[PDB]
Formats: structure tokens, C-alpha cells, sequence
């Protein structure tokens, strides 16, 4: 059936290939290559060790998840960004837009947290 | 009394910073002297590098190659380390068909050997794990991969924790270091990172050192002052030391 | 004639001797068989001073 | 072809200065030079850019030099009172008259926390 689930297509290739995982959103984003078309990218220690991402519309969301993430570069845009501990406990960050920002193996507490939701303003 | 208390600190001060002058400027000659020597080094290499080629040139002439190369022997003695300096006593004490295979070969051994000792260090010296452990094992394999390793594989053994490394400076360090540390994550170069890592980011701490003291300097209180401007007068040892 | 070793001899001058005779090795280990007795023969002074 | 031996108060070297220190110079009345520190300071400029500081010798009195030193933060006088003009990222410039034998600082180290460019330095 032609009918939108807001599942993102192709997640089952990208898992494969660049060890990344993806669910549900609202379809304004999308995940591209990192070669001057760098618009929301992402950066771990584990798949293919980083990705980019192009913001369509906003707002938009995508609730990925990438494991072991350090680190994350902006532009043009703030960035809401969900993470969460290695305990069960999620926390908020919120990076300024075209600056650079970690995360617990990059941050303040040097926990291996995972990527839970990355949402544009 | 406030007028003797005040008057009595820019005494002190004042012969203060004319010591952390002296001192500053000792420091300086010292670390020129050493920067000459590393040239010198570097360049003895390059030299040897073309008599090697001479000496097994087909062509050979008379002696008048073991002459240069004993004058290159002498010098390795002098810039170089251990492998070099056991390498040209042999070829020194020998004779000229000696210092003929000294500068075909073993220079080049020597510093094989210099480059497996420094894999050895990285063994267990490096603060990288995944460095470490490929270092040990680029030592158990060929010449081609002990060097290989020395040039690029500890780069990108340690990628990753570099990036992890410099990510962390960018976000506490000052506008120095963050400034640097994001343009080091931003190339991404192992190479890049290392440097940025192991010196660069070195430089840029003085930087946002000095230019807190010199804020205390100016309008911090009276013994504040005082401390602060001998800090900056003086050698960046007592710069680090102020300010934490 | 020379001793088959008279140069690692000198070398080990070179090594642990006073700037005087350091630098008399040199020569020796520089040049040849001549360099070599003059420096020999002058060394039981060199060392002297 | 040669060059007329006219003497229009641009800096010597100017350019080479450029390329070595990072610092520019343009116009002056020819009584301040730029030289080393070594033992030998008069007026030092401290900035987080470039090779990170330079010195300059006062000749006569008075001079002055329209050198310009992009985020600089402090500034060391010797036997001599300073006049130096600073200005902020919105194009305004202000003046700070600092003291004979002591040291002062600018916008980045200063009071406001800017980081101001060096406009003209001016020897009493």
C-alpha cells in the first residue's frame, strides 16, 4: 500500500552499510554524504565513524540511533540534541548554531552514551 | 602607613621584574642553541644520503670517498645517537673499504634501528591503547611495516581517540586552544590531530594564560598585581604557575 | 709500520680524553698513516697538558 | 629603470613584515622603528596573532607610527608616556593614555573585554 508510516526508507541498507540505525520522523530529514553539502553532522567511535544529515524543512526530527557518539557540528541552525547514559538516563543539550559541541565521551562526564533523538528548530 | 605598605611593594616589585627579565631572556639562548643542533642533525642525514649513493656508484674513485665519510662518521658521533654513533666508531676505526660499506649500508641500518627502538616506546609509552597494542605488533612484522607504522599507521591507530581528545579541549579550553582544537577535529588528519595534540595546543594555553594575568595585572588588587606582572616579566614556567 | 688497531685505539682517545687530545684524534682518525704518528707521537704531551 | 629617491614616510619593509611577524605598518614620521626583543625594549605590543609580540625603539621625540596589530591585549612602557588608540568591531576608536614604566591593558584584557585592533601608536 502507498501509504506514508514516516518510517525512514532505507534504514535496513543504511544499518548494513554505515552501522547506523534509523526509525521515525517527519521526513524533513534526510542522511547524505559528507562532501560539501555538510549541513547537521554527526560524529561516533563506531559504523562507518560519521554521517551528515540535510534539513529539508522546519521543523523537522529523527529519532536515530548512533551509539557511542562524541561530538556533533552546526550550521546555519541551533540543534536540539537527546542523549542518553548508559544507566537508562536521557538528558537534553542544546548547541548554538555553526559552532561545536560534545558529548559525554567528549563532555563533562566521559560516558559512552548513545543518540537517542536529533531535533532542528 | 598605606603610603610606606605601597611604597614598599613597587620596591619589591620593581627588582622583581628585572630578575624575571634576566630569566626569560636565559631561557630563550637555551632554546635556540637546541633548535641549532636538531638542524645540524637533520642536515648530517641529507649529506649522508648523497655519499651513499657515490659510494656504490659502479664508478668508485680513490679513497677520496672514505675521506668524506670518515668526516661524516666524526659528525655522528657528535649530532646523532647510539646506533650512529656504534655504527661510525666501527667505520671510523676501520679502513677504507669500511667507511665504502658504512655509507652504502649500515647509516641506513642505524636508522632502521632508531625507528624499530621508538616502536618499542610507543609499545608501552603511548596513551593510546589501539596505538600500543598495533605498535607491538607492527614490531614483530617486516622492516617495511616497523617503518610503516612510524610514519603513518601510529596516526591512525590513534584516530580515534585523538578526535575524542581534541573535541574535549575545544569545549573548556580558552578562545586559544578552542580556537585550534576545532580546526585540528575539523580536518580530521591523524596527523593533524597528533600535532595539534601533542604541541599546538601547548602554545595556545600561554596564550590564554597571559591574557588573564594581564587582566589581573590591571585591575585585580595590590599583592594580585604585583605577582602578575612578574608573571608575565618572567619565563612561561612562572606565566603557568600564576595563573593556577 | 702501524698497529692493525691503532685507530680504534684513537678513537677511544677521542671518547674520554681532554679537549687537547680530542681534538689531536680527529686529525689522526680524519687523515691517514702519517696523521696517525704524528699524533702518536705527540700524544704522551697533549695528554700532559 | 631605477626608483626616485623620494621619501614618501611609508614603512620599510612593510611588506616583509607581513609576511614574517603578521603585524602591518603603513605612515609615519620615520622616528620609530620595529626591532627585536632582546635587552633592548622600549615599547613592547603583546597580541594573541601572529608571532605573538614585537618591539619598538623610539629615535626622537615626538613620533609616531599608524602601525595596525589586530586583537592585541596589552601594551609595556618604558621612560616615556604612551598615547595609543585602540578600536572596537563596530569602527569606534577610543584612547587610552598609558603611564611611563608600568603596564596596561586593552579592550580583550581590559575593562570592556573586547577584542579591539591597534590603531596608531604615538610617542609623546
Amino acid at each position: 500500500q502507498a501509504v506514508e508510516d514516516f518510517s525512514y526508507p532505507g534504514a535496513a541498507k543504511i544499518q548494513a552499510e554505515t552501522g547506523a540505525i534509523l526509525k521515525r520522523g517527519n521526513g524533513h530529514m534526510l542522511m547524505t554524504s559528507c562532501d560539501g553539502s555538510e549541513d547537521i553532522q554527526v560524529m561516533s567511535r563506531t559504523g562507518q565513524k560519521d554521517f551528515c544529515f540535510n534539513v529539508m524543512a522546519k521543523p523537522a526530527y529523527l529519532t536515530l540511533e548512533v551509539p557511542q557518539a562524541y561530538g556533533i557540528w552546526t550550521s546555519a541552525d541551533p540543534v536540539k540534541t537527546t542523549i542518553k547514559d548508559t544507566d537508562g538516563t536521557a538528558t537534553v543539550i542544546n548547541a548554538p548554531a555553526n559552532d561545536f559541541t560534545g558529548y559525554g565521551e567528549a563532555g563533562s562526564t566521559g560516558e559512552p552514551t548513545t543518540l537517542i533523538e536529533l531535533r532542528v528548530a | 602607613a598605606r603610603e610606606t605598605e605601597t611604597a614598599n611593594l613597587e620596591t619589591r616589585t620593581d627588582a622583581a621584574i628585572e630578575r624575571a627579565r634576566s630569566m626569560k631572556s636565559a631561557s630563550e639562548t637555551s632554546i635556540t642553541a637546541s633548535a641549532t643542533t636538531q638542524v645540524e642533525a637533520l642536515a648530517l642525514n641529507d649529506t649522508a644520503t648523497e655519499l651513499a649513493k657515490e659510494a656504490s656508484r659502479p664508478d668508485i674513485d680513490v679513497q677520496a670517498t672514505a675521506a668524506k665519510g670518515r668526516q661524516l662518521a666524526m659528525q655522528a658521533m657528535k649530532l646523532l645517537g647510539p646506533w650512529h654513533q656504534e655504527a661510525a666508531a666501527r667505520a671510523l676505526s676501520g679502513t677504507d673499504q669500511d667507511v665504502l660499506d658504512y655509507l652504502r649500508t649500515r647509516w641506513k641500518e642505524a636508522n632502521h634501528n632508531d625507528i624499530r627502538q621508538q616502536i618499542v616506546d610507543l609499545s608501552t609509552q603511548s596513551p593510546y591503547a589501539s596505538v600500543r597494542t598495533a605498535a607491538a605488533e607492527a614490531l614483530n612484522g617486516t622492516p617495511e611495516q616497523i617503518e610503516a607504522f612510524h610514519t603513518t599507521g601510529q596516526y591512525t591507530a590513534g584516530s580515534d581517540d585523538m578526535k575524542v581528545d581534541v573535541a574535549r579541549l575545544a569545549n573548556t579550553g580558552g578562545p586559544g586552544v578552542s580556537q585550534a582544537a576545532k580546526t585540528a577535529l575539523a580536518d580530521g588528519t591523524g596527523k593533524t590531530l597528533a600535532t595539534f595534540l601533542q604541541i599546538g595546543q601547548y602554545g595556545e594555553r600561554l596564550s590564554d594564560e597571559k591574557v588573564v594575568t594581564a587582566r589581573l595585572a590591571e585591575t585585580g588588587s595590590p599583592e594580585v598585581q604585583a605577582a602578575a606582572k612578574i608573571a608575565l616579566a618572567g619565563p612561561p614556567e612562572l606565566l603557568h604557575e600564576f595563573v593556577t | 709500520p702501524l698497529p692493525a688497531n691503532v685507530r680504534a685505539d684513537i678513537v677511544g682517545y677521542w671518547e674520554t680524553g681532554g679537549a687537547g687530545l680530542k681534538a689531536a684524534a680527529e686529525q689522526a682518525l680524519l687523515g691517514g698513516d702519517e696523521a696517525i704518528r704524528k699524533f702518536l707521537a705527540d700524544a704522551p704531551s697533549i695528554q700532559h697538558d
